[PDB]
This record gives structure tokens, C-alpha cells and sequence, in this order.
């Protein structure tokens, strides 16, 4: 997936 | 004969002179007013710093004639090693009188030792302490000082203006110029003393500080005195280079001062330093060739670098008749930075190296000598203080050394460069004798020397006027007007300053010469003040005479904006260079001088302009300029208003546009220019015109001058890069015009019909028209269009050839020497799929033709006019150069053609047709016209790295790529800490310089320079240089540049000793198959180097020589076994289709419809059958890295550790993406696998590496919390101020998230605590929103710690 919305909340 | 004086006398004054010392009593001026000279007995000599009284016996004197004497001084001090004989000669010459010392004897010296050995008890200074050549008095009415010292501040003026009381105590004060006033008379006094002292502000030394006056006071009775005197002045100075070695250097030239003594010379009605200043032109030095610095109406830089020849000489004359032609004939001044070697910043200080890629020594003389007829001059960029091994002056004695005998470094970018011993490079004669080989090639044709950064300190810790004097005496001795870098620097010669011409450098405090003395004096003389920026205020916040505003086209800093060039040249440039038409004569009420900071009394007059800034300016026939401020409060709009009038008529009104971009004014403008081009005389009564501007556009009102005012009709023309269009006849009525003009378009009035400027474009370059400049007409007259499709000149900036659908674009060549070898490149940008083409054809036959297909490589040149940031369409520019080889066929019978095969829609673009002589001979083909062969040791390169291209490892640049140049010992590896060798076969090389941790591409092949046909395999090698292992790898791709689409091969290291390396290559199906050299994410091996021995070591630089590209036989296959191969293939990858992207089936289909249509056609033979099965095994093994590539992707996500290990082993790419930019490394972050990171790491793996969003693996380690990955990623390498797509570093999201034990990590490891995010945030305000008020106190305490 894209973790760069799951690394931000 | 018993009279203890004499008399001196002239028309205009008669001068008691004393017998027993070259002193004056008193000046009487024909109308019985008196100047005081030195009234006391006074009779110091200093030599060496020792002051010597003289008595009657040390000095005999002679009466010449009724206007000179000579005196013979005997100047002895046992004590101090001083036994001198000085001859001093005392002339008067209309209001002037000189003061000389024509001989100087050493009784205690041989002289100087041969090769400036050390002169013992060398006379080394002089002067005359308190000598009083001049003075003024207290008791006298209005006795006043003006002094003036060196400021680039544009808010600390460099002046100094106060009343002469009994209070008054100065001693030795000195100043760069100095002005007494008293009794109806003034005075300064002019020396040529090199001496350097005190100063207001500059950056920088080099001629900066040069003081050459010196004020004294004395008592003379009941009065204070206060007395001029000259700074001292240097005789055989003694010095010493880096290496401790002395010399003994003669004078620059022998002792000279002179005053001037004048009334009320501007007949104001007061007496003061103006009056002074205006007779002070009569004895002041002029630097060499000043006279014409009002006609360099445009100056710009055209740069030369890395190889390129972004600019060759016949492409710089043809800008010149561009610039021509828009500003009708306005005088140009052109700085060819890069004009030597491989370009700028290569190859110094070797000045007689002219760039035989820009056509050499003969392409620049042609250049200057039809230049000049459009009154452009020309001068070249040089370096006096650093150098490049390549450079043939290149040796120890040139080399600057520290205390400790190191190399005194340089930057390094294409080379290393080293510090020039600058003391060696003046006393050994070196210097001169390099600007002496340059004089051989340009002759008397050059105008200019710019000398870059002197007075930075890099040549030696002093580079004083002494220095600089030296410098500009051997530079004017060839002919050659003075020009350098600083604004400050070189007051006593330097007519143009770079950071005072260019007012976007250095910022308030590093400026041109902020003093109304030295721009009252010489504003006519020099581009070297302060001009429109008003962000930096004071001085540059309009000031009334404008000032040089210069902007660029020719790659300079990448500047190619031709029309913002042309805005900016009528903006403040044409009125700027009117104003130095006139000398100034009066100058009141100047804001910028107040009683608080020393200038109480600056000259004011109430009854002028409202009390308002007010200069008066005329020229020798008697015409007045007067420029008016509107207020001098700063915080009226009237500060920025600006009135000009000639001979009382108002030529100019309104607001300038800031210098800085930040705001269009309202100023219109209706100059008279009566001048021409050349030595600027007044051009014939009939061909004198008008230049019209005004800013906002609209219709004005304008009274004609004088000689205009009996004319009916006058004519106007629009000035475009075509001469001048839309003639308009325009009525006069009692002497007035109307004008309606558009804003910011230029027009030029003149009183008849007038003939257009007749430009040849393109002389000497074989074609006419070779750059597109000569607009749709070209397309008629020039050059030859046929064929069904459209052929334009398209491009509102730099103009280009655009083709679409079927046509053709021929010329004839002209002036070629027959039976010559030619290259013949065009800049060629093809967006359509057919073919774009150049082809040499001689009676109908072709001898030479070339092709290329869509191109596939981005421009990132940025000296070039078509870089990738200048939108030849859609954004972008994929221009690269096209080559055909050919010899001259004796017929004399020779034509070029540029084509579009095709009949689609899209476009493609050429620009500069390049027919250069070239002895390059190493491409074979085919019967077919395929290739058979190429070969490449680069010692014939027209220009730039062919075959390969600049890729966008640095985007644009000035890349840190070039051909390298041999100068053994200094380019082999073994001198000093250098470990690699520049060039490994014959004298030159590809080199790249520090280009590592990339992770993409630097150069690469393009299909139009080598064709690698589809299915055909070729066998690549070359020798080469790597510093390091794994930091640079070979390269195979298709198309243009994608990562994860290439094959790369590591290449290992390879310093001090050459490395071969070779590989096969088989063509893909669309024909755009290519190889290059590609940048890693391998760390280079320092080997325990430090400082600057890291970059001249070579660890982290790639040289390629020796390039070998050759078709070779591959195995025969039938039909049956390429059939075969297809269902193999198949049945590999058919199933696979939702485990692939879009793209990737896309690829895989395209490439197995492409074979079958090899194996299927109807009379296909072994070759085509061969082909396309060597297709198919060319995708097995690419489809099947691209499947252990996303099997690398799945095993650290899950987290299999073992399947990780075998999988890099058996091909898999360590730096793998995904759809969204993610590596391996970002998935065993975000997931916690301290095995797994560690040995990718160890791979190869990119611990710096950015997502879609710029996120690192170090951002998700700390946005998760794996306190085990972030020690191994910060011990690896990871940037912990690393920022994604919205300002985020790890420490933001450490602590917006909850990590205490993380934000002491980062921040332990250097974590910027005040680093802001998009939002403003810093990590302590994330934490705020978050509820961590554990966190925040943490981070407040190390935000003030
Ligand atoms: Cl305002
Ligand atoms: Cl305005
Ligand atoms: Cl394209
Ligand atoms: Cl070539
Ligand atoms: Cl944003
Ligand atoms: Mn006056
Ligand atoms: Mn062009
Ligand atoms: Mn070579
Ligand atoms: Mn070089």
C-alpha cells in the first residue's frame, strides 16, 4: 500500500 | 639671485615657488585671488618610513623657464641605510601645477639584481610628509574640506563634507580624493600614489583602498591650516611569494602629483569642492579607453562551458545583429566568459588558449572585426588567481602554498582548481608573457580584459593597488580596457565592475562606489555605481543618473530571455548611457548626505528644484542635461519621480520600473541620441534621431529639440529583432509630437523616411541564416521549403526551424575548402514518430545523411539556448546536436537539407546548422547504411561528449562533465593527492567530477548519434577510470530514461590504473535502444582522505576513453526456432498479466507483435528470423528481472528473509519501486526488519530514498517506531533534516506521533529542532496539537540550549 498516509495517524 | 623664491607664471596664475624645497608660497589667480600653498619651513622627505630633514645645503635649484624648475635633493641617514639623490620637477600649465620626481638615485644600490632579485637598501617608498601642496585656512571666508573614501554600501556614503575651524585636527587623514575650499577658490590635489588605507566598506581588497590623499593640519599663526599632500608612493618595492622567495619589483611609474586651482567654474554663485571638482579633469588620471564607455549602450555576457560550445564566435555575431537591429544600431559591449579551452572556469590561466571548439583565434577575429561595425566591442573572461592542472602554465612555481607547504586549493566543479602565487606570477614576468600570447591572436581587434575575483585574496593576502596598478598597466599596454568583477575594486583603472553593472549580486553592503565625489568626477568615465534596486535603499533607490542595470540571453546563469534582455536595456540602460553623454558640473541637495554621518556641509541650495536633489551635467559643445528628483522624503511617491531635460526641454518624466523587478513604473522618455556608435561623434544633421519608450503605453506629448521645431512630419518606427517596422508619419505642430505607443515597446523618430540596417546573417558560417533570426522572410530568401507539410520560423525567445507533416528546408554551402573533411550538426527536437533527417547532397547525389526517430533525451545544458527550462513544446526541450560527415566535393557543389519524413501532425524542431571543419573519421556502415562500427578516443569531438548526451543526474546545469585535457605530471595520477589519471589514451577523455549517490543517470548514447538496429547485436567496450567500486555502473535502456527500465552492470574500481570494460547490447524493437553511464547509491571509498584531498583524490570521479561499438554475427536461426521462441515466451508471461502493470503488458506485447512481424513477412530471410529471435531472448531477460524485482518487493513486505538474500544474488534490483516510489528499504521500515535492512544496506540500497511523496525510510521508521532501524539507517547514511512532500522531517513526525525515545535520537543525532514544516510548524508545534506535552518540553529545552 501507500505508506505515506498509514506513516502519518 | 640672493631671493629665497622664485616665480612661476602662466596666463591664468602666477606661483612663488621656494628655492631651498620643491614647496609653493601662493597661488595668485589672474583676477588677484590667493591659495595658500605651505606658508611653514617645512622641508621632510620620507624614504623607507624614515623622515628626513633637509637643510640649505641638501637641495640646489634651477629656474628652467617662466613655467617649470628642477630641484636636486640629497636625502641621507646613515643610521637607517638611506643615501638618495631625488630630482624633483615643479611645472605650471594654465591653473595647474605638477609636481614630478623624474629621477631617483640610490647611491647605496647597484639596482635590481637581474629577474627582480633582491635589491639591497632599495629606495622602496617616498613621499613628502605635510608637503601642504595646497591648503585653506580658518580665518578664511567659507574654508571647507571634501573629502571621499571607496563605499559599496548603498547605505554608508563614502564622502565626508565639513567647515575648516581652529577646532579642525587631522593628520595624515586620507582619502581616495580631497577637495580644500576658502577665499573664493578650490582645489583638489591628484597623485599616483598606489597607497591603501582607510575606506567606508568593500568586500574585498584589489585596488579597493586606494587613498592618494593626505590632509594635514598645521598652525599658521592665529588660524589652523589645513594642507593637501600626496599618500606616498612606491619606488622598488621588495616582496615576497608563497614560497618565502623575495623580489625587488620596479616602479609602475615614476612620482607624479598635480592641483588645479579654480574659481567659480559652474557659476553658481558659491565656491566649493564643485568647482574644485571640475577643473580636477584637467590633471586627474582617466583609465585607459574611458572615452567610450558611453556608447556601451548593451552589455551581456555569451558563455562557453564544459566542452559544449554553447556559444561559437559566428553564433555570437549573429546575437550582435539580433541586438542590432532591435535597439537600431546602439553600441554593445560583449563579455565572452568561456571564450578560452573547454569554456568557462577550464583551462586557466593559459589566455592565449582560445576555444578551437568555438571556431579558435580565427572564428573570434572574424566576430570582433564584423562585430565592430555595429559599434559591439568584445573582451574575454580570465583568472589571475586560480588555475586547473590542464593549463600548460600549470607548474610548482605557479602554485600557491600555506605556511605548512600545502596546495593553497580552489573550488573544485570540472577540475580541481589551485591557487595562482600571485607575487610569482607579477616579479617572474609569467603573467605578462601569457596576456603577450593572447595579444598575438587577437591583435589590436579586442576591446576588453574582464579580470574575475581579484581582490578575494586567492592569489596571495594582499592584491593591493600596487598589485592592481601593476595588472592594469600590463592588460592597457596591449590595448585592452580595464573591467573586473567587484564593485569596489580597482578605482584607479577599472571602467566596468560586474557586481555594480549587475545589481542582483551580493546584496546592500557589496555594490558599485557609493560616493557623490567619485560619481560627480567620473560617471561619464565608468559602469562601476550604484543603479535602480530599491530593495537595497539609500543610493539605490532611483538615484538621478540612473545606472548600469545589465541582464543576459547567452547562458549566462542560465539566462536565455531575449525580449526581458531588450525591456531591460530601454528601462534604465538608454537613459543611463544619454546621462554619461554630459560631465557633471553641479550636483545639490543630495539626500543621502546628512550632518550625522559627516557631511554637515554638503552643498544645498533651497532656491533649486524645492530644495530637491537636483544634478546639472554638460558636454563640450555647450548642451545642458538637468535631472530633477520629484522629493527627497523617501516616503513620497515624488522620491522616485525623475524629470530630464536637454537644452531646457523636458525629455523624460516619471518613475522607472524597480531594477528589482518588484514594480512597473510610469516613465516615458524621448531621448535625443546624436551620437554615433563608434567613437560617439555627433552623427550629420539629417540622421539624427529620437528613441521613444514609455513604460505604461499610451499617448504623450513631447516638444522636438531645437533643431527639429521647423520640421512638418517626422517618421516613427517600432524596434523589433527584424529593424525597424510599422513606419508611421506623425504631424508637427509649433514644434511638438504625438505619440501613441504600446507599453514597453521601443520606437526611433527620425525627421525622413530612414533605410533599414543591412545584416548578412550568418557571414563566415557556410549558410545563410544558420540561427533562425532572420524571421518568416528567411524561408523565402534564405532558405528553400518544398514538399506537401509547413515549414516555419517558430519561437518568440530564441527563434527555431519548425517542420510538420512532408517537407523539406534546403541551402547551399558556401566558402568550403574542397577536398576538406566537415562534420555539419544541427540542434534538432523531434516530437513526431517519423523521422526527422540532415542530409549533404552535391548534384543531386547524397554524400552524407542522418536520422532520428521521436527523440528521448531531455536538453539540461544551461549555457545552451535550448535546455529543457526553455519550452521548445509542452515544457520541455529534448534538443540535441545531429551529425553528418562529409568531405567537399570539388565541383564546389554542396546543399544541406533538413526534413520531416512523415505526413502526422506533430512537430520538429531544428536550430544552428554548424558546418565546422573535423578530422573525425571513426564511423563504418553497412551496405544498408546501418552501422558496422564507432569508434571514439574523443581527439576530434566538435563539441560536447558524442556520442553520447548530458543526462539529469544535477538537472540543468553547467554539468560536471567535459572532455578532459593531458598536461602531464599535473592530470596523471601520482601529482600531489591526486589518484586518478584525466585522460587514458592520447590528449583527451570523458571525465565526470564528483557526480556520486545519484541513483540515476549522467551521460548517455541517443539514437540519432549511434542507431542500433532492432534485433542486431553489438559489442560495446571502452577504457576507463573509477574511483571507487560500484559508484558508477554501465547503463542499457530503450526510450527515454525510466528507472527500473534499464540494465545496470557495476563497474569496479579502476584509480591510477586503466580498466576495460565490455559488454554485448542487442537492439530493441522501436529502434531507440541505447547505452551510458549511470550515478549509483554506492558510497565512494575517501580511503581515509580528508578536506579538499576527497575531491582531487578522483574517488568519486569516472573517466571514459577509448569507446568501441561494433555490429558483431550473432548465431543463425530458422523461422521454425524464432517461432519457437514466441511460444516459449508465451508461455512464460502470457499467464502473468494481472501480475504486471498496464504499462509492463503493454511493453511485452508491443515487443512480441514487433518479432512476429520479423518471422511473418513475406520474403523474410536468417536475418530477420535471427532478429527477432534475439529479440525474444532480449525480453525473457528483461521480464524476467522485472519479476524478481517485484518478488523483492513482496518478500520485504512480508518479511522473508531468507528469499531477500537469494533474490539480490540472482539479479534482483536493492532499489526496486513500486507504483508510489518505494524501495525494499521503505517496506522493511514501515514493516521492522533489522536483517533485512542491514544487508540492503550492505547491496547497494538507497537509505536516502524518496517515495512519490519525498518520504525516506527513515520518515516511516520514526512515523512507526523501530528505534533498531534508525540506529542502523543513521549509522548508514539517512538525512535526519530530510523533508517530504509537505516540510515534514523525522523529527516532525517523531513527535507528532509519540515517540519520546525517538525525538532524543534524532535530535541527538543533529534533528534541526526549529525546522519548519509547509504549515509554519516546527516539531515542538506538532506536539502542541497532539497532546505530548512529555515530548514538547523536551524539544523547548534543546531549542534554547
Ligand atoms: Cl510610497
Ligand atoms: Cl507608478
Ligand atoms: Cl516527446
Ligand atoms: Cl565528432
Ligand atoms: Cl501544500
Ligand atoms: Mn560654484
Ligand atoms: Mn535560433
Ligand atoms: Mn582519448
Ligand atoms: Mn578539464
Amino acid at each position: 500500500p501507500f505508506l505515506a498516509l498509514l506513516a502519518a495517524x | 639671485s640672493m631671493v629665497a623664491c622664485e616665480t612661476l607664471k602662466t596666463k591664468k596664475m602666477e606661483v612663488q615657488i621656494k628655492k631651498n624645497f620643491p614647496s609653493v608660497l601662493q597661488y595668485t589667480m589672474t583676477d588677484g585671488k590667493v591659495m595658500y600653498g605651505q606658508s611653514k619651513d617645512v622641508r621632510t622627505v620620507e624614504i623607507n618610513g624614515t623622515n628626513i630633514e633637509l637643510g640649505d645645503d641638501d637641495v640646489t635649484f634651477k629656474k628652467v623657464s617662466d613655467t617649470e624648475a628642477t630641484y636636486t635633493l640629497k636625502v641621507k641617514d646613515e643610521a637607517k641605510k638611506i643615501d638618495a639623490v631625488i630630482t624633483v620637477q615643479i611645472t605650471v600649465k594654465a591653473n595647474q601645477l605638477h609636481l614630478n620626481v623624474t629621477k631617483i638615485k640610490n647611491n647605496l644600490s647597484e639596482g635590481i639584481p637581474e629577474g627582480n632579485g633582491v635589491e639591497e637598501n632599495a629606495i622602496q617608498t617616498l613621499s613628502f610628509p605635510n608637503q601642504s601642496l595646497v591648503s585653506v585656512r580658518s580665518s578664511q571666508e567659507n574654508a571647507q574640506f571634501t573629502g571621499a573614501r571607496m563605499s559599496s554600501n548603498t547605505q554608508k556614503p563614502g564622502d565626508t563634507n565639513f567647515a575648516v575651524t581652529e577646532d579642525t585636527n587631522v593628520t595624515d587623514s586620507d582619502y581616495t580624493y580631497g577637495f580644500i575650499s576658502g577665499a573664493g577658490l578650490s582645489a583638489g590635489l591628484w597623485s599616483n600614489s598606489e597607497h591603501d588605507g582607510t575606506y567606508v566598506a568593500a568586500p574585498v581588497r584589489g585596488g579597493s583602498q586606494n587613498t592618494r590623499v593626505y590632509a594635514t593640519t598645521q598652525q599658521t599663526g592665529d588660524a589652523t591650516s589645513l594642507g593637501l599632500a600626496s599618500a606616498p608612493w612606491y619606488y622598488h618595492r621588495t616582496v615576497t611569494d608563497s614560497k618565502g622567495k623575495k623580489y625587488t619589483v620596479a616602479e609602475t611609474a615614476l612620482p607624479q602629483m598635480a592641483v588645479a586651482i579654480a574659481g567659480d567654474e559652474n557659476e553658481d554663485g558659491a565656491v566649493n569642492w564643485q568647482d574644485g571638482a571640475i577643473a580636477y579633469r584637467d590633471i586627474m588620471n582617466n583609465p585607459y579607453k574611458s572615452e567610450e564607455v558611453p556608447e556601451l549602450v548593451a552589455w551581456r555576457i555569451a558563455m562557453n562551458f564544459g566542452s559544449q560550445a554553447q556559444n561559437p564566435f559566428l553564433t555570437t555575431l549573429d546575437n550582435v545583429k539580433k541586438v542590432a537591429l532591435n535597439t537600431d544600431g546602439l553600441g554593445q559591449s560583449v563579455l565572452l566568459k568561456g571564450y578560452g579551452n573547454e569554456g568557462h572556469d577550464s583551462g586557466h590561466p593559459d589566455y592565449g588558449d582560445i576555444g578551437q571548439r568555438l571556431g579558435g583565434a580565427d572564428d573570434m577575429n572574424t566576430m570582433m572585426e564584423e562585430g565592430s561595425k555595429y559599434g559591439a566591442r568584445f573582451g574575454v573572461h580570465v583568472n589571475a588567481s586560480e588555475m586547473y592542472p590542464e593549463a600548460k602554465a600549470f607548474s610548482e612555481d605557479m602554485v600557491r602554498r600555506n605556511s605548512a607547504g600545502g596546495l593553497s586549493y580552489g573550488w573544485n566543479w570540472l577540475d580541481q582548481g589551485v591557487g595562482i602565487d600571485g607575487i610569482y606570477d607579477l616579479a617572474s614576468g609569467s603573467r605578462v608573457s601569457r596576456f603577450a600570447d593572447l595579444s598575438k591572436e587577437v591583435g589590436d581587434n579586442m576591446d576588453f580584459i574582464y579580470l574575475d575575483v581579484w581582490g578575494n585574496l586567492t592569489s596571495s593576502g594582499s592584491e593591493d593597488s600596487w598589485e592592481t596598478r601593476k595588472m592594469s598597466k600590463m592588460i592597457n599596454d596591449n590595448g585592452w580596457r580595464m573591467t573586473t568583477e567587484w564593485g569596489s575594486g580597482n578605482e584607479y583603472d577599472s571602467t566596468f565592475q560586474h557586481w555594480a553593472a549587475d545589481l542582483t549580486y551580493g546584496g546592500y553592503t557589496s555594490k558599485g562606489e557609493n560616493s557623490e565625489v567619485m560619481r560627480f568626477l567620473r560617471n561619464h568615465q565608468k559602469d562601476s555605481w550604484v543603479g535602480d534596486y530599491p530593495q537595497y535603499g539609500g543610493a539605490a533607490n532611483a538615484p538621478l543618473l540612473g545606472g548600469y542595470n545589465m541582464k543576459d540571453f547567452e547562458g549566462w546563469q542560465g539566462r536565455n530571455d531575449y525580449a526581458a534582455y531588450i525591456k531591460n536595456l530601454y528601462t534604465h540602460d538608454v537613459s543611463t548611457k544619454f546621462i554619461q553623454h554630459f560631465k557633471v558640473t553641479r550636483w545639490v541637495n543630495n539626500p543621502l548626505l546628512t550632518a550625522d554621518n559627516g557631511n554637515a556641509a554638503a552643498v544645498s541650495d533651497p532656491n533649486t528644484n524645492n530644495g530637491n536633489e537636483q544634478i546639472t551635467l554638460k558636454d563640450s559643445n555647450g548642451n545642458v542635461v538637468v535631472v530633477s528628483r520629484g522629493s527627497n522624503d523617501t516616503s513620497s511617491a515624488a522620491y522616485r519621480q525623475r524629470t530630464i531635460t536637454f537644452n531646457g526641454v523636458k525629455v523624460a518624466s516619471g518613475v522607472v520600473s524597480a531594477g528589482d523587478g518588484s514594480a512597473t513604473g510610469d516613465e516615458s522618455y524621448l531621448l535625443p541620441w546624436m551620437w554615433d556608435s563608434f567613437t560617439g561623434k555627433l552623427v550629420k544633421d539629417s540622421e539624427q534621431k529620437l528613441y521613444h519608450w514609455n513604460t505604461k503605453g499610451g499617448t504623450t506629448t513631447w516638444t522636438l529639440p531645437d533643431s527639429w521645431k521647423n520640421l512638418s512630419s517626422v517618421k516613427v518606427y517600432q524596434l523589433t529583432d527584424q529593424g525597424k517596422t510599422n513606419e508611421q508619419t506623425v504631424a508637427v505642430s509649433g514644434g511638438k509630437v504625438t505619440l501613441t505607443a504600446d507599453a514597453e515597446t521601443p520606437y526611433v523618430v527620425y525627421k525622413g523616411e530612414a533605410k533599414q540596417i543591412q545584416v548578412n546573417w550568418s557571414e563566415g558560417m557556410h549558410v545563410v541564416d544558420a540561427g533562425f533570426n532572420g524571421g518568416s522572410n528567411t524561408l523565402t530568401d534564405n532558405w528553400t521549403v518544398s514538399g506537401s507539410g509547413k515549414a516555419e520560423v517558430e519561437g518568440d525567445n530564441n527563434a527555431m526551424l519548425r517542420l510538420t507533416g512532408k517537407v523539406d528546408v534546403s541551402q547551399r554551402l558556401t566558402d568550403l575548402k574542397a577536398g576538406q573533411k566537415y562534420a555539419l550538426y544541427v540542434g534538432v527536437d523531434n516530437r513526431s514518430t517519423g523521422d526527422a533527417s540532415v542530409t549533404v547532397t552535391s548534384g543531386g547525389k547524397v554524400l552524407a545523411t542522418n536520422s532520428t526517430g521521436k527523440s528521448i533525451a531531455k536538453n539540461y545544458i544551461k549555457a545552451y539556448g535550448h535546455n529543457t527550462n526553455s519550452n521548445t513544446e509542452n515544457g520541455s526541450s529534448y534538443f540535441q546536436n545531429m551529425y553528418v560527415f562529409f568531405t567537399a566535393p570539388e565541383n564546389g557543389d554542396a546543399t544541406v537539407t533538413l526534413s520531416h519524413k512523415s505526413t502526422d501532425g506533430a512537430h520538429t524542431y531544428f536550430d544552428d546548422v554548424r558546418i565546422v571543419e573535423n578530422q573525425y573519421s571513426g564511423i563504418t556502415y553497412e551496405k544498408d547504411g546501418t552501422l558496422k562500427s564507432l569508434t571514439n578516443g574523443f581527439e576530434n569531438n566538435a563539441q560536447g561528449i558524442w556520442p553520447f548526451v548530458v543526462s539529469g543526474s544535477e538537472g540543468v546545469e553547467d554539468n560536471r562533465i567535459h572532455l578532459s585535457e593531458l598536461h602531464a605530471p599535473f592530470t596523471r595520477a601520482g601529482w600531489d593527492v591526486k589518484k586518478m589519471d584525466d585522460v587514458l589514451d592520447g590528449t583527451w577523455s570523458v571525465k565526470v567530477n564528483g557526480l556520486t549517490q545519484k541513483g540515476t543517470l549522467v551521460y548517455q548514447t541517443i539514437p540519432q548519434n549511434v542507431k542500433f538496429e532492432a534485433g542486431a547485436k553489438y559489442k560495446v567496450s571502452f577504457d576507463y577510470q573509477s574511483g571507487s567500486d560500484d559508484i558508477y555502473a554501465i547503463a542499457v535502456g530503450q526510450g527515454e530514461y525510466s528507472a527500473g527500465s534499464v540494465k545496470l552492470t557495476n563497474l569496479k574500481k579502476a584509480l591510477g590504473e586503466t580498466g576495460k570494460a565490455e559488454f554485448e547490447l542487442t537492439g530493441g524493437v522501436n529502434g531507440d535502444s541505447w547505452f551510458g553511464i549511470y550515478s549509483t547509491a554506492t558510497a565512494p571509498d575517501l580511503q581515509g582522505s580528508t578536506g579538499n584531498a576527497q575531491d582531487f583524490g578522483g574517488y568519486k570521479d569516472f573517466v571514459l576513453d577509448n569507446l568501441k561499438i561494433e555490429r558483431i554475427e550473432s548465431q543463425t536461426r530458422t523461422k521454425a526456432e524464432a517461432q519457437d521462441k514466441v511460444k516459449e515466451i508465451r508461455g512464460k508471461y502470457d499467464s502473468k498479466r494481472a501480475e504486471l502493470s498496464d504499462a509492463a503488458w503493454q511493453q511485452y506485447q508491443d515487443t512480441l507483435v514487433k518479432a512476429r512481424v520479423l518471422i511473418n513477412k513475406n520474403g523474410a530471410t536468417a536475418e530477420d528470423f535471427t532478429k527477432a529471435y534475439d529479440i525474444l531472448v532480449a525480453l525473457d531477460e528483461y521480464m524476467k528481472l522485472k519479476d524478481l524485482d517485484r518478488k523483492l518487493l513482496e518478500a520485504a513486505w512480508v518479511g522473508h528473509d531468507d528469499e531477500v538474500r537469494i533474490l539480490m544474488a540472482n539479479g534482483a534490483d536493492v532499489n526496486a519501486r513500486d507504483m508510489y516510489g518505494q524501495t525494499p528499504l521503505h517496506l522493511a521500515a514501515f514493516r521492522g526488519h533489522l536483517e533485512i535492512v542491514e544487508v540492503l544496506l550492505k547491496t547497494g540500497a538507497d537509505v536516502n530514498a524518496q517515495d512519490v511523496t519525498g518520504t525516506t525510510p527513515l520518515h516511516l521508521a520514526a512515523a512507526v517506531g523501530h528505534l533498531d532501524i534508525v540506529e542502523v539507517l543513521l549509522k548508514a547514511g539517512a538525512d535526519v533534516n530530510a523533508q517530504d512532500w509537505h516540510g515534514e522531517t523525522p523529527l516532525h513526525l517523531a513527535a507528532h506521533r509519540g515517540h519520546l525515545e525517538f525525538v532524543e535520537v534524532l535530535l541527538k543525532h543533529g534533528a534541526d529542532v526549529n525546522a519548519q514544516d509547509c504549515f509554519g510548524k516546527t516539531p515542538f508545534d506538532l506536539a502542541i496539537d497532539n497532546g505530548n506535552e512529555d515530548i514538547a518540553e523536551v524539544l523547548q529545552k534543546a531549542a534554547k540550549l
